[PDB]
């Protein structure tokens, strides 16, 4: 399942942000890498980044820790571009919005025989700002509901 | 240029990228 080649690039992902080669990476280093790329955030924000995957205690990231915050952000951003292809699926005019027409269309192509109040329903339970319209943010926040 | 050498530029892109994911 895992290669080599694959450990080797976490690894050199590892010693980008360990810069100093102690084996873990601290909020330090972590800043010093998102600051030579733009976007300047606190160390509270570190903290908090650090935090999510400190398994240990211990205030640093080790390897494995590394290997969680990877693959957390890896599945984050998977989903979020799930997200994004099914909208412009639905969006059919690129406009931002789904329509009324949109949604009735897309969904008799995927072979739901679908009545067109079932269709308004489904747009208006999922229309939040109430334009009769689904935008990307309603379009998010219906995807990712519980 | 050796294939166990340019491969290593392979990888070095790879965790580069690495790199911004998690930045962002
Ligand atoms: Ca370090
Ligand atoms: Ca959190
Ligand atoms: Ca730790
Ligand atoms: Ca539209
Ligand atoms: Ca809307």
């Amino acid at each position: 399942q895992l290669t080599e080649e694959q450990i080797a690039e976490f690894k050199e992902a590892f010693s980008l942000f360990d810069k100093d080669g102690d084996g873990t990476i601290t909020t330090k280093e972590l800043g010093t890498v998102m600051r030579s790329l733009g976007q300047n955030p606190t160390e509270a924000e570190l903290q908090d980044m650090i935090n999510e995957v400190d398994a240990d205690g211990n205030g640093t990231i080790d390897f494995p820790e590394f290997l969680t915050m990877m693959a957390r952000k890896m599945k984050d951003t998977d989903s979020e571009e799930e997200i994004r292809e099914a909208f412009r699926v639905f969006d059919k005019d690129g406009n931002g919005y789904i329509s009324a027409a949109e949604l009735r269309h897309v969904m008799t192509n995927l072979g739901e025989k679908l009545t067109d109040e079932e269709v308004d329903e489904m747009i208006r339970e999922a229309d939040i700002d109430g334009d009769g319209q689904v935008n990307y943010e309603e379009f998010v926040q219906m995807m990712t509901a519980k | 240029w050796g294939q166990r050498a340019l491969q290593g530029a392979q990888a070095v892109a790879a965790a580069q990228r690495l790199v911004h994911a998690i930045a962002l």
